[PDB]
């Protein structure tokens, strides 16, 4: 369908980048928008065809391109901290209604430094000997904290295997200090089970944080390590007890 | 005056009828749609009304009153895949561009058969503690408020699906710096049942 690219993306303060966005359902009508919270979408710039770029109303402080009719590009040319938010791009027919064909979203973070981007401490609790009689049932509670910024995918594996049974995940992940503007985030996710199988040893359970950070062009001269794309893994075993 | 959807949120228990109230102001109405966006991945096509009123297409119906500039989306037998947002969305100037309302949040809430709410400590993993508590298996009713305490982090209400025994349960997480914090005074804040089982030994 329509195709867009990055996913993830975090720029420094004065910095430029663009928004790749390739249809390959030869469609005419593409557009671009943003989406922030108390949001909604809200289109910056979209093009009726090959070479023609339009209107608002959100279009300060993007460029936008149209060269040919598969690609339509989303140009930041001085990145400001307001620029943060979720971008969708959108391909359309008309006359072909008229229904839209959204991009999967880029999230995009613009920092003044760079240094306080960091990754997850990731953390599984085992579940509580109490739950298992009351209920016979085993929730283990994962935690990531003390990342920045919100750019993190977290996935359950059991025995090397994705689990979706039993899993829930919060949404949103919540501000640590919420007044604080460069705030450090966390985020929780339970796997449930039966008592049984969380007491069978053999079982191997872990919650899988994947982090966006810094990208290969990132020039990074600190003695830290670089804060780049990474996973951040914490695992239990199964408890005979 | 635009795009006014209901805002942020709507709640709703699964076995449930929603109506998502939707009002516009347009210059030129070239027709209305729904669109579903689960969080937070892109937004799918649910209705297009250019004509009054009422279509079914399925386990949804939307409403059209050109009369009024009045939409509302219908999601009957309500279940917990809808929780997502719905967005309201005008097609204006001659085809060229689809405006978006804000967007309603509609969280689905689980309906419990057999509720024993309790508040259980987890031990972590590796080392230390770090103590979490778990606030499960309480009914749809229970809302869980955040903490009087700045020091304490509390996780709103989620449903764990578990597909294999037909059950699906609600939860609420706390945790809190080595202070020490406790399970017994960890969700104070909230308006929580009688009956809550309080295990600690």
């Amino acid at each position: 369908g329509v195709t867009q690219t990055p996913k993830f993306r975090v720029l420094k303060t004065g910095q430029s980048m663009t928004l790749l966005c390739a249809q390959d359902m030869n469609h005419e009508y593409m557009y671009w928008y943003r989406q922030d919270p108390g949001m909604g979408l809200r289109l910056i710039h979209y093009s009726v065809g090959e070479g023609t770029t339009a209107k608002g109303e959100v279009p300060d402080g993007y460029n936008v391109s149209r060269l040919k009719k598969q690609n339509f590009l989303l140009g930041l040319e001085s990145a400001a901290p307001s620029q943060t938010s979720v971008y969708f791009c959108a391909s359309r027919p008309p006359l072909t209604t008229g229904e839209l064909f959204f991009g999967e979203g880029s999230r995009l973070t613009v920092l003044e430094d760079l240094k306080n981007v960091f990754p997850p401490e990731v953390a599984v609790f085992e579940p509580s000997e109490a739950e298992i009689s009351h209920t016979q049932k085993a929730t283990l509670v994962c935690l990531a904290t003390g990342f920045y910024p919100d750019h993190v995918e977290l996935s359950w594996w059991v025995n090397g295997k994705e689990v979706h049974s039993g899993v829930c995940t919060d949404p949103q992940p919540l501000k640590e200090q919420p007044a604080l503007n460069d705030s450090r985030y966390a985020l929780s996710s339970r796997l449930r089970v039966s008592a049984t199988f969380w007491q069978n040893p053999r079982n191997h359970f872990r919650c899988q944080v994947q982090f966006y950070g810094l990208s290969e062009n990132d020039e990074w001269t600190q003695d830290r390590a670089k804060p780049v794309t990474q996973i951040v893994s914490a695992e239990a075993w199964g408890r005979a007890d | 005056g635009q795009n006014i959807d209901q805002p942020t949120e709507m709640t709703a228990t699964e076995g449930a009828i929603v109506q998502i109230n939707c009002t516009y102001q347009t210059s030129g109405f070239n027709g209305l749609f729904w669109y579903q966006q689960h969080a937070g991945e892109a937004p799918t096509f649910l209705s297009y009304n250019v004509l009054d009123g009422l279509e079914e297409k399925g386990r949804f119906s939307s409403f059209l009153s050109r009369s009024k500039g009045y939409s509302y989306l219908l999601l009957k037998e309500l279940q917990m895949k809808d929780s997502a947002s719905y967005l309201c969305a005008v097609l204006n100037t001659g085809g060229f561009k689809t405006i978006f309302g804000a967007g309603t949040r509609l969280f689905v809430k689980a309906n419990i058969q057999n509720p024993d709410p309790a508040v259980y400590q987890l031990r972590d993993s590796k080392s230390s503690d770090k103590s979490v508590c778990l606030f499960t298996d309480f009914d749809s009713q229970t809302n869980v408020s955040q903490s009087k305490d700045s020091d304490v982090y509390i996780t709103d209400k989620c449903v764990l699906d578990m597909r294999s025994m037909d059950f699906k349960s609600n939860s609420a997480v706390a945790w809190s710096n080595k202070s020490d914090f406790a399970c017994a005074n960890a969700f104070n804040n909230s308006i929580i049942p009688e009956d809550t089982f309080f295990p600690s030994p």
